[PDB]
């Protein structure tokens, strides 16, 4: 499975990005670190497109697709 | 966070334009212009001065995205922030907005308090 790792999030961003990714897809194993958000990713959107929208709040390299 | 940022409230509907206006008000924003469409806006934009397109997704002659792609294949307007105002938070809109190059999105009607938060993040990402 591809895991999306959103590294480096802000105060209230955890809650909010949690809230935003929550608009595009569904996050599980929501590790709400003080500043991070990892969650496993479904694969429901072309890597090339998830990239594109998170990209409304965050950037291409903050995004890693690992297994 | 310029309480004077020039909002091209592109929408073809007056009262909304008016509460958007009044909420911008109770929140402190008072500089709002109104446009009725994409050719009008493109014509209007072919002019310039616009900083924030609070563009409603839909309008006649040329809509929000053609507005946005033409905006993008054209040398001069290729990078304007377009806050697509959407009546609802939907993915493809959100993505097409993304692949053709849009800046962000918001859902009406919002309280003064909510409009307050969305503006903040675009501002954030674009570096404003």
């Amino acid at each position: 499975p591809r895991r999306i790792i959103l590294s480096r999030l802000k105060a209230g961003e955890v809650d909010l990005l949690e809230e935003e990714l929550g608009h595009l897809t569904t996050l599980t194993d929501v590790v709400k670190g003080a500043d991070s958000l990892s969650a496993i990713l479904p694969g429901d959107i072309a890597e090339d497109d998830i990239t594109a929208v998170l990209c409304f709040v965050i950037e291409a390299d903050q995004i890693t697709f690992e297994t | 966070a310029d309480k004077e940022l020039k909002f091209l409230v592109v929408d073809d509907f007056s009262t909304m334009r008016r509460i958007v206006r009044n909420l911008l008000k109770e929140l402190g924003f008072n500089n709002v212009e109104e446009a009725e469409d994409g050719v009008d806006a493109l014509n209007k934009l072919q002019a310039g001065g616009y900083g924030f397109v609070i563009s409603d997704w839909n309008m006649p002659n040329m809509d929000g995205l053609e507005l946005l792609k033409t905006i993008r294949a054209d040398g001069a307007m290729s990078a304007l922030p377009v806050l697509m105002v959407t009546a609802e938070a939907k993915k493809e809109n959100i993505i097409a907005a993304a692949q053709a190059g849009a800046s962000g999105y918001v859902v009406k009607p919002f309280t003064a308090a909510t409009l307050e938060e969305k503006l903040n993040k675009i501002f954030e990402k674009l570096g404003m």
